[PDB]
């Protein structure tokens, strides 16, 4: 059907990094997901968003074991098609959703320090909640779509489990994925890198009369610890799948074919050990460092 | 005349609640878990106080929202607004249809429950005080005694709105009071380190009791009538007897540092429960001298704390907006 | 100052020890209907 | 279960629960300030240029500041029911030296209050005319004082005063913001609005999981 | 109750010296921080000094640095103000003071008009 790729540059390492991605989600993930409902019961707009990414990073991790499955077991998916299909569209679901509630919570953030008046003038967890519903159920319907394209074929080995569609069928998945790819990944990534920014700015320069402290730079040096570890788990994976995408797309020589693979599969890992550095980043600094220490 | 005073005290030279209720069985530890969680304020709560009914609770915040709740079914039955936010006492009259509130405002506004238009209106307002208000207590359905920070307190009569009569002989700033059980004296702790009880009928003070050394913040009446509990600024409640004019209990502890905020007892007079500024409440044995238990439900402070008048349950009051009744 | 003393001098007519006594067998009667 | 007396008392409790949390929004938007400061300090003047309460806003957003004067000249008790205020506008009369010593004192002690010690104070310095006309017309440091002409030595000598308790013993969970006012100043309204919006930055800050 | 009672005072030569001691009963010495009242005729209550728990921390007012020394003994439960320098405008009387907050250093009222944790202080003449 097509020229094929290499295949030791991406079984020794994605089983890898997704086993090691899978049991620090739950050692990193559960404890803080039980916290956020049954220990205090803190439900703000910053709990509340902090909560929901806990969930969608629990979701993401969980969806991993039957991939990790397929993956190191060269190419191959003995469970079935249902499992395929609903395990492929939770994957993208929680990572997109995810990515969605970092952006959420840097609003929240730009919101309550650029503006912190007119913050509390108009606020309240009735619309954190709504939005993050609001977040829940789009990506559910955009990645729609998603439940119908990943397949199941028999190819090159007894049985396949395509992340795109079907080789037949690929003009509609490009399509599709770079439309949700852009959809939410470019607006969420361009308003947090521009929220982070004017923030960073904000707290930069010194206004105030004697209200002089470090606080303004430590966090200016979380701020920036944050987008960078943002940027570095994001940005190079949906560079690499834009490129990858294409290249299959234009259908080019099976030399840049196998070099935008390896490319991508290794900047695969990088997108996964978001789920186990959000709760490392978001959940440690501040008030949550004094809960976690009293509730160990 | 003072040293006389203290020999008169010390006359009674076997002082000692260790050696006389030394061969009693202790209490044990009161373990008292959290039933309802009345979470409809908005800020700190300052106050709050049981209806005779048992179930009503009326409870004021800093919100300057007088609200009425139903602990039963954790309703709220009405929601009085304040003019006022800085209110610090609350009342329920016997009968069950007025309520009185006040603070800073130096006014003891009171609330027409179940009149017959079916509203809340602000029946009569009490502008005698100097200072602000700091506990007012319904004697009866005409009567009301009230203790402000302006080292005296009054005797009110809601169809004229004037004192009957007035209480003016003290140091400080009158914290808190507590009604007898007969409703014939009351007694009032103040921010000199001293207690002294009043009648009502004669409005002249009977005994002092000097056993503190520091602001006396909450205080409340024995369930027997002929006793209470004081706690102070010092980190130590004590509990005085009016015949025997003398301290006989010391509940201080070493590892306590924060002040009572708020004195409450039991039915039987077996326990007394004590709120801290040290996050927390401490459930207090009353003539052991020993802890029974700790409310540490409350995740701010506790600022309020009244038990239920046929004793089935008590309620905490906190700095967060939070009401937890306990059992 | 000296009225309320001299007052305060006449009311110290009881003992300590009747008076816990008194409130021991207060408890002990109505620890029945104390619920907690 | 549901009888037609128990679901009219829901639906009570109910409309009472919806009227509060219409409330919260109401009480969440307003910054309560407490007018601090003595007789002889023109905090009046300063209320008069924009318990006596007054309401007055700035950019939309409602302050409402309470000059509470009617106690028996004892603030141990009463001053905790200003725990939850936004900030502290103490005022201080800087042109007479030994009532500037009390002011240094009960500044001091308001600093080291145990519940207001997580409460920010907005320091005016309030008679500044009087100042310069009576310098360019005690302490023993102030000839060995260098500025961080004589009337600006003055003024930064008495600043710096304040600052000495405001950062030798700040926890860092609260700041004092001097500022040099007026009897005719007019800016005092946007001076207290621009230092309670970084407040609430840097309690958004501690809050936001940054700090 | 607590009381306070204050001695040593009542003679003094411009540039003279004396020393004033306060004696305490019915409460902790050790848990509470005391200060110095300074009552001139015609003037409200002053502030002189300062001495924090243990003596961890000493603070004293512009006119009285320098020549006035503020020492306590928590063993002997008394305070004491040691004058080494004079001059003839502190003729005053001197209130043993303190605040009603233990294990805290939060002296909010002292000079206050009426104060129930005030003694009656010794009259010193220049
Ligand atoms: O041109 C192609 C396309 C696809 N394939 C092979 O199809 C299989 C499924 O590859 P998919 O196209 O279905 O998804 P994918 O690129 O994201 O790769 P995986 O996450 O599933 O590993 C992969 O093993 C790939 O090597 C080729 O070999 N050549």
């Amino acid at each position: 059907l097509d020229c094929w790729f290499d295949e030791d540059f991406k079984f020794i390492l994605l089983p890898v990094s997704y086993a090691v991605v899978f049991v620090l989600g739950l050692g990193l993930n559960a404890p803080t997901l039980w916290l956020f409902i049954f220990r205090l019961r803190p439900w703000d707009a910053t709990a509340t968003y902090m909560f929901h990414l806990a969930l969608s990073d629990t979701l993401y991790v969980l969806s991993l074991p039957t991939l990790i499955y397929y993956y190191a077991a060269h190419n191959h998916w003995p469970f079935g098609t249902e499992i395929c299909k609903f395990v492929r569209f939770l994957f993208y679901w929680n990572l997109y959703c995810s990515v969605l509630f970092l952006t959420c919570i840097s609003v929240h953030r730009y919101l309550g320090i650029c503006h912190p008046l007119r913050a509390l003038r108009w606020g309240r967890p009735r619309l954190a909640g709504l939005l993050c519903l609001a977040v829940w159920l789009v990506v559910a319907g955009c990645l729609v779509p998603n439940l119908f394209f990943v397949t199941t074929s028999n190819k090159g080995t007894t049985v396949l489990c395509h992340d795109t569609t079907r080789p037949e069928e690929f003009d509609h998945y490009v399509h599709f994925s770079s439309a949700v790819m852009g959809l939410l990944f470019g607006v969420p990534c361009l308003v947090t890198l521009v929220c982070y920014g004017l923030m960073a700015r904000r707290l930069y320069q010194p206004l105030p009369g004697s209200a002089q402290s470090s606080s303004r730079l430590r966090s200016l040096r979380t701020i920036a610890v944050v987008l960078t570890v943002f940027a570095v788990c994001f940005v190079p994976f949906h560079i690499t799948r834009t490129i990858y995408y294409l290249a299959r797309l234009l259908e080019a020589d099976c030399r840049v074919l196998n070099i935008v693979n390896v490319v991508y599969k290794v900047t695969r890992p990088l997108a996964s050990a978001n789920s186990c550095l959000d709760p490392v980043l978001y959940l440690l600094t501040g008030d949550k460092y004094r809960r976690q220490l009293r509730q160990l | 005349l003072k040293n006389q005073i203290r020999d008169a005290r010390k006359a009674c030279a076997d002082a000692t609640l260790s050696q006389i209720t030394n061969n009693i069985d202790p209490v044990g530890r009161i373990q008292m878990r959290t039933r309802r969680t009345l979470r409809g304020h908005l800020a700190k709560i300052y106050a709050m106080h049981w209806g005779t009914d048992s179930r009503l609770l009326v409870s004021a915040s800093q919100d300057g929202k007088l609200i009425i709740w139903d602990s039963y079914t954790t309703n709220k039955v009405h929601a009085i607004p304040l003019r006022s936010s800085w209110v610090m006492t609350c009342a329920y009259a016997p009968s069950g249809n007025y309520v009185a509130c006040g603070g800073l405002d130096n006014i003891c506004s009171i609330y027409n429950l179940k009149t017959r238009e079916g509203n809340v209106r602000v029946s009569r307002e009490l502008a005698g005080h100097t200072g602000y208000l700091s506990c007012c207590r319904f004697l009866d359905d005409n009567q009301i005694v009230t203790s402000s920070g302006d080292t005296t307190c009054a005797l009110w009569d809601i169809e004229t709105g004037q004192q009957t009569t007035t209480f003016t002989g003290h140091t400080g700033d009158v914290m808190s009071l507590s009604l007898a059980p007969d409703t014939r004296l009351f007694v009032s702790g103040a921010c000199d380190a001293s207690a002294k009880l009043w009648d009502v009928r004669e409005g002249m003070c009977r005994q002092t009791f000097t056993g503190h050394e520091s602001d006396i913040n909450a205080i409340c009446f024995f369930p027997n009538g002929n006793a209470f509990a004081t706690g102070s600024d010092d980190a130590t409640c004590r509990l005085f007897d009016l015949r025997a004019d003398q301290e006989l209990m010391t509940y201080s502890h070493d590892n306590i540092i924060c002040g009572i905020t708020s004195v409450s007892f039991s039915k039987s007079g077996r326990l007394l429960l004590a709120g801290y500024d040290d996050f927390n409440c401490n459930v207090w044995d009353a003539l052991k001298a020993d802890r029974a238990g700790v409310l540490a439900g409350h995740d701010n402070r506790v600022s309020c704390l009244g038990v239920t008048d046929d004793g089935m349950a008590v309620a905490t009051g906190s700095w967060d907006s939070f009401l937890k009744i306990w059992n | 100052l000296v009225e309320q003393l001299k007052m305060e001098a006449n009311i110290d007519r009881i003992k300590v020890s009747k008076a816990a006594a008194d409130l021991m067998a207060y408890c002990e009667a109505h620890a029945k209907e104390d619920p907690l | 279960t549901l009888s037609a007396e128990d679901k009219a008392a829901v639906e009570r409790s109910k409309m009472i629960e919806k009227q509060l949390q219409k409330d919260k929004q109401v009480y969440r938007a307003t910054h309560r300030l407490l007018l601090l400061g003595a007789d002889n300090s023109g905090k009046s003047t300063i209320v008069k240029q924009m318990i006596f309460e007054t309401k007055f806003q700035v950019d939309k957003v409602n302050f409402h500041m309470f000059d509470v004067g009617g106690q028996r000249d004892e603030r141990r008790k009463w001053i905790q029911c200003f725990n939850d205020v936004t900030a502290i506008i103490f005022v201080v009369d800087s042109s007479d030296y030994n009532r500037l010593q009390e002011a240094l004192n009960d500044f001091k002690s308001i600093w080291n209050n145990r519940w207001l010690r997580t409460i920010s104070v907005i320091l005016f310095l309030n008679k500044q005319d009087l100042l310069a006309e009576k310098v360019l017309a005690y302490f023993p440091e102030f000839a060995r004082y260098t500025t961080p002409p004589r009337v600006t030595r003055a003024k930064y000598f008495i600043r710096d005063e304040f600052l000495r308790i405001s950062t030798a013993s700040g926890d860092g969970r609260h700041y004092c913001y001097p500022h040099f006012t007026c009897a005719v100043d007019t800016e005092n309204a946007r001076r207290i609005f621009n230092d309670c919006k970084d407040i609430i930055l840097q309690m958004n800050l501690r809050e936001y999981n940054l700090v | 109750q607590v009381q306070l009672q204050e001695s040593g005072g009542g003679l003094v030569q411009p540039g003279g010296s004396l020393r004033l001691s306060c004696a305490a009963s019915g409460f902790t010495f050790s848990n509470y921080k005391m200060n110095w009242v300074r009552q001139a005729p015609g003037k409200g209550l002053e502030w002189v000094s300062d001495i924090s728990q243990s003596g961890a921390s000493i603070s004293y007012t512009g006119s009285v640095k320098g020549r006035f020394t503020i020492s306590r003994d928590n063993a002997k439960n008394t305070l004491y103000l040691q004058m080494n320098s004079l001059k003839p405008e502190d003729t005053a009387v001197y209130y043993c003071a303190r605040c009603p907050a233990p294990f805290t250093p939060f002296c909010f009222d002292v000079t206050s008009t009426t104060y129930a944790y005030r003694g009656q202080g010794t009259q010193v003449t220049v």
